[PDB]
């Protein structure tokens, strides 16, 4: 279990770690989160109190570096940073941890959300979607754009997320125009899977990182995204197997993590009631249906 | 965006543009089987590409036998136009190329833009207009090449005559549109007007009588009237 311990907390600010989030008050004792799983990436973010609008936030794994947070009062917000003296920071962690002015990340034990959600995440691709090679977190919030979104400003502070366009040429071979466009297993087997992303898993990894932006940062770009990565997969005709079995674990646990009250923004009504009533693959999820239609039948 | 009311002098400004209208692409008579169920046959089509400045209009016809042996014929027609008018644009030297392409149903714009993918130039539209283009077929001359084709086969006319000569491609088009309104809400009538001179004569080079510039006032009266009657006896008014 590792720790990511925190200077002060010299403004009022709504803590978030992966699912869970907390309320520190200005110049409250706190000095950060113990207990946190190995084996995963994580996501801790922030809302100002003052300013709801901006919601940031850092993406880490332990094993990869002994990370702590600090404010800045000249930038004005919580950084994230890498403690390289490791005695350093395990003195200073004891210190906090013998003090208790650390909260536990609550990990029920039966429970498998933060896996489900973050199962084909990995860094080393979190990385490479947002670009900072000198830090091995990544950080994301709620005005940063896609690389799709720039070509419809900074390119240094884009999400590199791989570019889906169903009316492109990239999608359509010249002579299958209405086979490729009516059908996309081309292009999600050959020019993405094959081509791009090299198997499943990585697909996966982005999907599942595009739906967490979505929903931790309100990152409008990553919701276009998600439902763009989806709705590849329903409109193909020929998909693997076990990618559907899995697609549809993967939604059933990203449905029912949303909070109730985002619904109305996030989920997209065409690309849901195409992907489960129309498309190839309206009858391939049963169990991502079957929360929906009990938990958002408004939506449809 | 779209072709409407407001900005309905585009079309005769000097960018080159086109109608496509599909409607007459796929064809059928429905009939009843020995067996006592229902089946459609095939019958020749054609797609309307139409220059409205010019009046050059480019008469694919569609072939029943280019249906042989496919699925879901109301959606591939769609396509069909879509994959002939590409054709038609890649067969044109680049400064005849249209600028815009005008579709009469919204539906042919995802299978247009998918076959123009490598003229990103072109503007793709829709238009909010009813436009009567569907009565091509009423007109005889049009009507007889497509029924006559026994193979695919493009046919090049002139829709405005030699018009042009005399009036601007606005009047040309107003015309062209009246004659179609008249035609599609009563085509004997239209006819009956049209051809109501046994001594005025339709050009072998043509598709429309040769009227006199006053001949054309009292035809294009006698087809408003139409309109509006028609319009009374399909609303008791
Ligand atoms: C005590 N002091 C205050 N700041 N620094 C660095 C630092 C601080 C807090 C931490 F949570 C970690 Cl890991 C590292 C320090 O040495």
């Amino acid at each position: 279990m590792n720790t990511v311990p925190f200077t002060s907390a010299p403004i009022e600010v709504t803590i978030g770690i992966d699912q869970y989030s907390f309320n520190v008050k200005e110049n409250q004792p706190f000095h950060g989160i113990k207990d946190i799983p190995i084996g995963h990436v994580h996501v801790i973010h922030f809302q100002h109190a003052d300013n709801s609008s901006m919601r940031y936030g850092y993406w880490f794994d332990c094993r990869m570096g002994n990370f702590y947070i600090q404010y800045d009062p000249k930038d004005g917000l919580y950084k994230m940073m890498e403690e390289r003296d490791g005695a350093k920071f395990e003195n200073i962690v004891h210190n906090f941890k013998e003090r208790q002015m650390m909260v536990s990340y609550p990990k029920i034990d039966e429970d498998d959300t933060w896996y489900n959600l973050t199962e084909f995440v990995q860094m080393d691709k979190i990385r490479k979607i947002v670009r900072k090679d000198e830090n091995q977190f990544s950080y994301v919030d709620s005005s940063m754009t896609t690389v799709q979104e720039n070509e419809l400003s900074d390119p240094a502070h884009s999400l590199n997320y791989t570019v889906i366009n169903f009316k492109s040429r990239e999608a359509i071979r010249p002579g299958h125009e209405m086979e490729d466009f009516l059908d996309k297993s081309y292009y999600l087997n050959t020019v993405m899977l094959q081509g791009i992303f090299k198997n499943s898993s990585n697909y996966f990894g982005e999907l599942q990182f595009a739906f967490l932006n979505a929903m931790f940062f309100g990152n409008y770009g990553s919701s276009l995204q998600w439902h763009a990565m989806i709705e590849l997969i329903c409109s193909s005709a020929t998909v693997p197997k076990h990618m559907l079995d899995k697609l549809d674990e993967i939604l059933y646990y990203q449905i029912k993590t949303l909070p109730e009250q985002y619904s109305d923004i996030l989920l997209n009504e065409r690309v849901w009631n195409i992907c489960l009533y129309s498309s190839f693959q309206k009858n391939s999820l049963h169990n991502t249906e079957k929360i929906m239609e009990n938990k958002y039948p408004e939506l449809l | 965006g779209a072709m409407n009311s407001s900005n309905y002098a585009e079309l005769f400004n000097n960018d080159i543009k086109l109608f496509v209208d599909d409607t007459n692409v796929y064809r059928v008579t429905v009939h009843k089987t020995f067996e006592g169920n229902v089946a459609t046959k095939a019958i020749n089509g054609c797609i309307f590409t139409l220059n409205p400045k010019t009046g050059h209009l480019f008469l694919k016809i569609i072939h029943t036998s280019v249906w042989a042996g496919q699925k879901r014929l109301s959606q591939l027609a769609k396509w069909k136009t879509a994959e002939e008018v590409s054709a038609l644009v890649r067969s044109l030297p680049k400064e005849e190329q249209p600028k815009q392409i005008i579709v009469t149903r919204k539906a042919m714009l995802d299978p247009l833009e998918v076959h123009m993918l490598d003229f990103p130039n072109i503007a793709i539209r829709p238009t909010e207009l009813r436009l009567p283009f569907s009565a091509a077929m009423s007109i005889d001359k049009l009507s007889d090449v497509v029924m006559k084709a026994t193979e695919p086969q493009m046919v090049l006319f002139n829709i405005y005559d030699d018009w042009l000569d005399r009036i601007s491609s606005y009047t040309a088009f107003s015309r062209l549109t009246l004659l179609l309104r008249a035609l599609k809400t009563n085509e004997e009538s239209a006819k009956m007007i049209l051809l109501s001179d046994p001594t005025i004569t339709i050009k072998s080079y043509h598709l429309w009588p040769s009227f006199t510039d006053e001949q054309w006032i009292t035809i294009e009266s006698q087809m408003r009237d139409l309109i509006l009657t028609e319009y009374g006896r399909k609303y008791n008014v």
